[PDB]
């Protein structure tokens, strides 16, 4: 019962507590320009369809209502009230004021990277010749449009890349974001993929807004499965809108009058998920996969992830790369990731041979690999 | 037992067939909870992922108790492994 | 690859079935067998009586000469085929040598018999792994054990069956070299053997020892009951 | 999943072929034997006991099979066929090389070592049957024995065929007996056993069969006995039950 | 009554000539022509069944050409093992509960 | 798809050679050094428990008075091989009263390396270094799986046999002698194994020209050890 | 006598859930603002006081600006507050977002720490090595430029408390906390995949450090293949954006994540890769060493007879959760009080381990090995 006086007593002096607030509860910039502002207008933005002859008498729709037939104000540039410019249109005189923008949609421009994320060139070792050819795509005719001239040749505009995941296409594609110099573009796949009817088109039309606004800029794709490569339809009928925004993709993309200067990398796991009507090269030039370095590359991603961690002067990564049968950057950076929490799990400076020989033992032979235990020796 | 009884002895209907899904005891554990005495009865494995969903809403972490379930068919050997 | 059939290779250089075949080995009874410097000893566990019937004819410890012992694990009808043609063989070896059979030479046979047998089409592969211990040059005892692949492998301890680790793991914290055998330090080792057992029940023990000149002999469950009764008096002499 | 073929086997590692022979023996004609010193016995369920057969063959499950051995049988029947008539060649192959009978655990071993002649191989169908074996010898009297589709063969004192007869080996458990090596008692604890087992109301003694195995002074008979005894013997255990209502 | 056997021995016959000689609310209705990949749209059957047959007379409904389960956007893992299998047992909940007192007869062929 | 040793690929090839080469890889390293002077030869055995026996663990065995060898991989495929080849160079003394050399048994070994056939029996999965004193001094030879049998100057098989390639041909030259040929060769071995290099984890197989007999070194073996 | 102080604790902590300007500036505030305000959407802004916005329903005006606060707080992309008179742009709307946030965020800690288990602690070592240590303890971290590991997916046998696992992190955290049961996407909406994702981890980045619990999930790990002849649904496209939500661009900055599941093969291997989900726990049927750590518990604070042992039901068969342990504790003591006696014999403990472990039925050897 000694704790049901502590219980008690602390929560009787926590009723005290709540007791206390409870009795202890007892525009030159903003006010005088208001009336002043009152006086405006709601007036609405538009859409041109047609401009009549000799007239405005023009005639416009805004989203949902109708089909507006309207004057201008007097005080226009009547010359640049023509069709696909948004204008705004009165409630009472129904007439054109002043021009708008388009429809711009600034979660369209949410989607380009805006930053340089750091992962340099000489992070991303163990693919040397593969980053090699992802280099003469990207770096060379945005340097040098001479050997193109000089020969007659073709940029190889679209570069898809497959592979296991863990592999490094990501670190690519930061990679060439980091030593960039032009306009880059993140694409999230689902950032075409919207509820209502006929809009993902419409970002597609985004996309090509910006394209052709601007010089050697970079649509970076990745993950295009969330966009899709399956014509996947029989007798249930069921999702099928994303392939008709994806199909739009694909007309505004290549065939009658293509992107220009624009090169675009794109990326998936599943390789075997895609469509041919962008299997087709011409559309994609480079089907650059990447494999697992044998021993020189991991050995190499060892010196990358531990050049900046504390080690002993003595270790070597020829033995480590061995026990690494298969394996790829991230599972060695949680060998390495690994090994330093043995070292907390001692109290080190450094990190030893041994911390990560057991870290390889929890990568790899603490895997799941099913079903699991190999204790054979028939080998050895 | 003059208590919130429940009969849900209807099937795993809707889920994305004409409309959205949630369909075992997705709100109706709020309401289990807004009718605080209650006993919930089925018939009854048969998809895999809504009655799991509504699985880890009742096992344990759900709610103050005496709110029961009742599944009551034959042939336990037709169903899945949790 | 697939786990069908024995003859292809894994993407990554394995053959399952020898793998898989070694489960069976893996989940099933225990025998431990040691070898002393005069004695040499082995026995099973999970005698596992149901109360109704005889146990002389499911006896998992057999010979095959007058030097030579056997054991197994996995399922029992495998080994009792082996067993037949062992029989066979070591009886063809006396008929031409006329020596005693070296345990090396049966070995050899029963690892030759099951890799030739693993080998062809179709044939399913033996799902024991045997215990063949023997002392036959100048009285040297020698215990090797075998494998679904067909590898013999000479130790001086061994544990199969179910949990195996754990039994082996007992023989490295206890194995002392220190003396020597002494038959009474090779009874009291399976003594700890038996009492470091999966189940150690006290009376599904069974254990069975040559002393290298003589022939077998099946304990009787009063002996070891006073062996466990005396291995839990030097356990209490540890308090 | 793992399914195609007997062999090879299966990931953890079972067997396929194994397991479904066993329950291809749960779906048969029930069998048991006894306890029992001076003599054996054997309890047989008839299968299509409907009225327009013949019954002329004395014995559908029994076949006495050297002389002083006969044998149950349960499962795929004539498969057992194949396997009476090549255990009958053995034991006279044996018969044959030494004079003497054969001593019944060579005998059962080498049908196990048939049966698993087609469990290593493929592929071929295993031999989906278990049957029970009696017999006398020289050197350990009255014995029982189990084969089973894997080549495994227990010597029981009190057996078990498939899902028909395990709540009669769990009677054969609690009523347990030992000493009594009484016939009659044995053939008591048989009919209680069927009666409990088999569906048949009253136990029709049309729809049973008993065989027994007799020491008579240097013959090993085997008495496949005639109806009226069973009669009576039905009428012995309803009075029996008489006896059991004795408590209300 | 569940009415089977040879197809044209009058089990249609005599269902629809109950039809004709009827007294009660009868409904006449096919198993599967109005079906719309509902799968347990037979519960809304059921429910038209109890507050039709409540809502009229007591409505005596003769279900023909019984295929009311197996409908043809059949959709989950298994090749409608389940799906088949949750349907019946859908209409066996709906024929376990009605009143015993709701005065629906159902009949099959 | 590929399942099958009677299929090619649409580019090559097999796919069942290819993974009995991926099968290589498993085994425990082992280093030949062809010299001059005579064959020196090294292994690793990884012994697994205290009770595992290490002279009964066989990775040199003796084919003739005058011709070693060692195993790779998969065990029991090389004692096949090393049955048969012990056979036949019996044979050859047999009909001829003389020494078959090194590069003829290796013949008569991948006579049928593969003839891998089940009908009209899998490929094997082993790699196999042959040393040897033949009438041209010393020969050091290494075969495969496929039977694509190479001469090799100083060669080195199994796990992490690239870089024991790579620091061996940092090493190795045409002049070199025995003892730094012995020690050029346990360097490689403490740099490609995990634990410490003591008296039972490696072994070693010398055969010399005068020195015929006995292609074994034993426990004079770890007095090489400790002169590191 | 202690309920009564729980019971008013309760209700002092719902009085302290119910404890939950200028006089006349605070008036012009208020007619600063039409009372009907409303919601809208930012295009532009032309900085002269009269914005562009866009709502609801599509109806986009020139509509002039009053601030109070910084008018420049708010973007194109956050909200603003219209009248219904000119539709006037008010002001400060602090940012808010779904209703689905608060719905999966938990307030409690209402069970307890590592004490409540019995014994794993391995594995419960390494979650608290990889939360507890990264959270309470940050030296190493920076001391030592390691970066600590991300991903945690709990499998195993069901009901070894992975849920318990789960609830007893929750305790013991001062950083904010997140609760998600992942498979609620059963829609028939087309998107409304990242709709839910980017909220909730743009949520999890605004509050604090914290924890983004994803639970039982193993169903929608659907083999990274397709679906068969037809299938494409929005499944795939789901958890896609998850995956590229989590390790693809837009550093991951101070966010947690703990997976749970039963069932572990099913599960789609692009997620399974380190970096992207870095530990991975065995929860499996543990001794019949911690059995007596998870009977003790079981038997803190019941009525037991202590001449009964529970290590006789130990020894009897060895392979059964802990949950299933708790099941027998209570159905013991229901088959106590049968009859209002006062403490648990022995057989009321061999009853309940027979009752509750009618599970396994299968069947039928092996068994014959043998
Ligand atoms: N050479 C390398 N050096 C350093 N890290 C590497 C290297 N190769 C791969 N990595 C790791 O792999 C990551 C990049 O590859 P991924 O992240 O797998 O690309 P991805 O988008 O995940 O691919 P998927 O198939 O969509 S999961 C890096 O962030 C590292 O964790």
């Amino acid at each position: 019962q000694v704790e049901d006086d502590i219980q008690q007593l602390l929560k009787k002096i926590n009723e005290l507590t709540g007791i206390k607030e409870s009795d202890t509860g007892l525009l030159a910039a903003d006010k005088q320009t208001l009336q002043s502002e009152q006086p405006l207008q709601v007036a609405r933005c538009t859409k041109i369809i047609n401009a009549d002859s000799e007239d405005p008498k023009y005639i416009i729709n805004v989203k949902q209502f109708a089909k507006f037939v309207v004057d201008l104000s007097d005080q226009v540039a009547p010359t640049d009230i023509e069709e696909g410019m948004r204008v705004g249109v009165d409630r009472n005189k129904y007439q054109i004021h002043i021009p708008l923008p388009p429809k711009i949609d600034p979660t369209v421009t949410m989607m380009q990277v805006e930053e340089k994320p750091d992962v340099t060139y000489s992070d991303v070792g163990g693919c040397k010749e593969q980053i090699e050819k992802l280099r003469e795509v990207v770096e060379t005719p945005l340097l040098h449009p001479e050997r193109f001239v000089n020969l007659g040749i073709e940029p190889p505009k679209g570069v898809l890349l497959f592979g296991p995941p863990g592999t490094g296409k990501t670190l690519c594609a930061r990679a060439v974001a980091n030593r960039t110099d032009a306009c880059f573009i993140r694409v999230i796949g689902s950032e075409l993929v919207q509820k209502y009817v006929g809009e993902g088109a419409r970002m597609v039309r985004e996309l090509f807004e910006m394209a052709r606004t601007k010089k050697a800029c970079l649509i970076f794709f990745d993950e295009i499965d969330a966009i899709g490569g399956a014509r996947f339809d029989d007798g249930a009928g069921g999702d099928n809108e994303v392939q008709r925004t994806m199909l739009e993709l694909i007309n505004q993309l290549d065939g009658f009058d293509p992107r220009g200067n624009i090169k675009v990398l794109m990326a998936t796991n599943r390789p075997d998920t895609l469509d041919p009507a962008l299997m087709r090269p011409g559309r994609l030039d480079r089907k650059i996969e990447f494999s697992l370095p044998d021993l020189e590359g991991r050995t190499h991603i060892f010196k990358i992830h531990a050049r900046s961690m504390s080690v002993e002067r003595d270790i070597r990564f020829e033995l480590l790369a061995r026990l690494c049968p298969n394996s790829t950057g991230a599972e060695i950076r949680s060998v390495c990731t690994e090994a330093g929490m043995f070292a907390i799990r001692a109290r080190r400076k450094i990190a030893t041979e041994k911390d990560f020989l057991e870290a390889v033992n929890k990568v790899i032979k603490s895997y799941a690999k099913f079903s699991a235990t190999p204790r054979y020796m028939t080998y050895n | 037992t003059d208590c919130t009884f429940i009969r849900v002895s209807g099937s795993e209907l809707v889920q994305k067939f004409i409309g959205e899904g949630a369909r075992m005891v997705r709100e109706l554990f709020v309401m289990a909870r807004e009718h605080a005495p209650s006993i919930i009865f089925m018939d009854e494995s048969e998809v895999q992922r809504t009655m799991l969903e509504l699985l880890n809403q009742l096992d344990g972490f759900e709610a103050t108790k005496n709110i029961k379930v009742i599944m009551a068919t034959n042939r336990i050997d037709i169903l899945d492994s949790a | 690859s697939y786990d069908r059939a024995i003859t292809v290779f894994s993407p990554d250089g394995h053959l399952f079935q020898v793998e898989y075949a070694q489960e069976a080995v893996k989940k099933g009874s225990t025998a431990v067998g040691v070898r002393g410097r005069d004695i040499v000893v082995l026995g099973v566990e999970k005698k596992s009586v149901a109360k109704l019937q005889d146990e002389r004819t499911v006896r998992k410890i057999c010979a095959l000469d007058d030097n030579v012992c056997m054991a197994f694990a996995g399922l029992t009808a495998d080994a009792r085929i082996v067993i037949n043609r062992a029989r066979v063989e070591c009886q063809s070896h006396r008929l031409t040598v006329e020596d005693p059979v070296t345990v090396e030479y049966i070995t050899r046979y029963i690892a030759s018999l099951k890799q030739r047998y693993t080998q062809s089409n179709g044939r399913r592969p033996f799902g024991i792994s045997a215990l063949i211990v023997g002392f036959d040059f100048d009285g040297t005892p020698r215990l090797y054990q075998t494998d679904p692949s067909g590898t013999y492998h000479a130790w001086k301890a061994n544990a199969i069956g179910r949990g195996a680790k754990s039994v082996r793991e007992f023989l490295e914290k206890n194995y002392t070299d220190e003396a020597i055998e002494t038959d009474d330090l090779t009874i009291k080792l399976v003594i700890k053997a038996l009492l470091e057992v999966v189940q150690s029940g006290g009376k599904n023990i069974e254990l069975a020892v040559m002393r290298r000149d003589q022939s077998l002999k099946i304990l009787n469950p009063e002996e070891i009951e006073k062996y466990v009764a005396e291995i839990e008096k030097e356990k209490e002499e540890n308090e | 999943r793992y399914d195609s073929r007997t062999t090879i086997f299966s990931p953890e590692g079972r067997l396929y072929q194994v397991e479904y022979a066993m329950e291809a023996i749960g779906h048969a004609g029930t069998c048991l034997g006894i306890l029992a010193n001076d003599g054996v016995l054997l309890a047989a369920e008839r299968r299509n006991i409907h009225k327009l057969l013949d019954e002329v063959f004395f014995s559908e499950k029994i076949y006495k099979l050297n002389e002083d051995m006969a044998c149950s049988v349960a499962g795929i029947t004539s498969d057992a066929n194949v396997l009476t008539n090549e255990l009958r060649l053995i034991a006279q192959r044996y018969l044959l090389q030494y004079q003497e009978p054969i001593p019944c655990e060579q005998l059962v071993t080498a049908l196990c070592d048939i049966k698993q002649a087609y469990t290593q191989f493929g592929g071929k169908r295993p031999f989906g049957v278990s049957l029970l074996y009696i017999g006398w010898d020289k050197h350990y009297g009255f014995q029982l024995y189990q084969s089973d589709p894997s080549g495994n063969y227990g010597g029981w004192k009190a057996t078990c065929i498939g899902n028909n007869s395990a709540a009669a080996v769990s009677m054969l458990k609690q009523d347990y007996k030992e000493g009594e090596m009484t016939l009659k008692s044995a053939l008591a604890l048989a009919i209680k056993v069927l009666n409990k087992t088999m569906d048949v109301s009253k136990l029709s003694a049309e729809k049973v069969e008993i065989a027994t195995l007799t020491r008579e002074n240097g013959k090993t008979v085997i008495r496949v006995l005639k109806q009226k005894e069973v009669e009576q013997l039905i009428k012995k255990h309803e009075e029996e039950e008489a006896k059991a209502e004795r408590e209300k | 009554v569940l009415m089977y056997g040879p197809p044209g021995c009058g089990k249609t016959m005599l269902a629809k000539a109950v039809a004709h000689h009827t007294t009660a609310a009868f409904i006449r209705v096919v198993g599967s022509e109005f079906v719309q990949k509902y799968l347990g749209e037979g519960p809304r059957m059921v429910r038209d069944v109890f507050r039709l047959a409540k809502e009229n007379a007591p409505a005596i409904i003769f279900i023909d050409e019984i295929d009311a389960i197996a409908t043809k956007r059949f959709d989950a893992q298994t090749g409608a093992d389940r799906e088949v299998q949750r349907i019946l047992l859908e209409l066996l909940n709906q024929m376990d509960g009605f009143d015993q007192n709701v005065n629906v007869k159902v009949i099959m062929a | 798809y590929d399942r099958g040793v009677n299929t090619f690929s649409p580019e090559g090839r097999l796919f069942q050679v290819e993974y009995a080469i991926e099968a290589i890889k498993l085994g425990s390293t082992a280093i030949g050094i062809q010299t001059s002077e005579g064959v020196c030869l090294a292994v690793e055995k990884r012994i697994t428990s205290p009770l595992m026996e290490p002279s009964s663990i066989e990775k040199i065995v003796e084919i003739d008075a005058h011709i070693g060898c060692a195993m790779s991989g998969l065990i029991a495929d090389a004692k096949t091989l090393i049955d048969k080849a012990r056979v036949e160079t019996q044979n050859h003394w047999f009909t001829y009263n003389e020494t078959m050399t090194v590069e003829s048994v290796t013949q008569a070994v991948s006579n049928l390396a593969l003839q891998f056939g089940e009908e009209d029996s899998r490929p094997f999965g082993v790699a196999l270094l042959f040393g040897g004193v033949d009438e041209k001094g010393p020969q050091l030879f290494h075969m495969d799986p496929s039977g694509t049998f190479v001469q090799c100057d100083a060669r080195a098989i199994g796990s992490a046999s690239e870089g024991a390639q790579s620091s061996l041909q940092e090493v190795y030259h045409k002049s070199m002698t025995l003892k730094e040929a012995i020690k050029s060769s346990l360097i490689i071995l403490k740099q490609v194994m995990e634990e410490k290099l003591n008296a039972t984890n490696i072994e070693l197989a010398t055969v010399q020209p005068g020195q015929n007999f006995h292609m074994f070194t034993k426990e004079e073996l770890e007095e090489v050890i400790k002169d590191i | 006598l202690e309920r009564i102080k729980d019971y008013l604790l309760m209700e002092e902590e719902f009085i302290r859930n119910q404890e939950q300007k200028q006089e006349e500036e605070r008036s012009k505030v208020d007619d600063l603002r039409g009372t009907p305000m409303s919601v809208g959407t930012l295009e532009e802004i032309i900085d002269d006081n009269h914005a562009i916005v866009s709502t609801s329903v599509g109806s986009e005006h020139y509509v002039s600006i009053l601030s109070f606060v910084d008018k420049d707080l708010l973007e194109p992309g956050c909200s603003v507050l219209l009248n219904h008179k000119v539709h006037a742009v008010i002001g400060v709307l602090m940012d808010d977002t779904d209703p689905l946030v608060t719905v999966m965020k938990v307030e409690k800690a209402p069970q307890e720490t590592y004490a409540d288990i019995g014994g794993l602690d391995n594995q419960i070592q390494e979650i608290k090595e990889s939360v507890e240590l990264p959270l309470t303890h940050p030296e190493y971290y920076e001391e030592m430029g390691i970066k600590p590991p991300k991903g945690v997916i709990l499998y195993g046998p069901p009901g070894t408390g992975k849920t318990l696992l789960a609830k007893a992190v929750a305790n013991q955290t001062s950083a904010t906390f997140l609760r998600v049961v992942g498979s609620e996407l059963i829609q028939k909406y087309l998107g409304d995949g990242p709709k839910l994702v980017r909220e909730l981890f743009r949520v999890a980045e605004e509050h604090a450090p914290s924890i983004v619990f994803i639970d039982e999930i193993d169903a929608i790990g659907t083999k990274r293949y397709d679906s068969n002849s037809g299938g494409e649904r929005e499944i795939q496209r789901t958890m896609l954006e998850l995956l590229n939500q989590l390790d693809g661009f837009d550093s991951r900055g101070d966010v947690k994540v703990i997976m749970a599941t039963n069932r572990i093969e099913t599960l789609d291997p692009a997620l399974i890769r380190p970096g992207r989900i870095d530990r991975k726990i065995e929860f499996p049927l543990p001794d019949e060493k911690t059995k007596k750590r998870i009977f003790q518990i079981h038997t803190s604070r019941m009525t037991l007879a202590d001449d009964v042992t529970l290590d006789d039901l130990i020894m009897a068969k060895d392979d059964l959760s802990g949950a299933d342990i708790k099941a027998i504790c209570t159905e013991a003591g229901l088959m106590a009080l049968r009859e209002r006696r006062m403490k648990v014999t022995n057989e009321d403990f061999k009853k309940s381990k027979e009752n509750v472990l009618y599970k396994k039925q299968e069947g039928t050897p092996e068994g014959l090995y043998l």
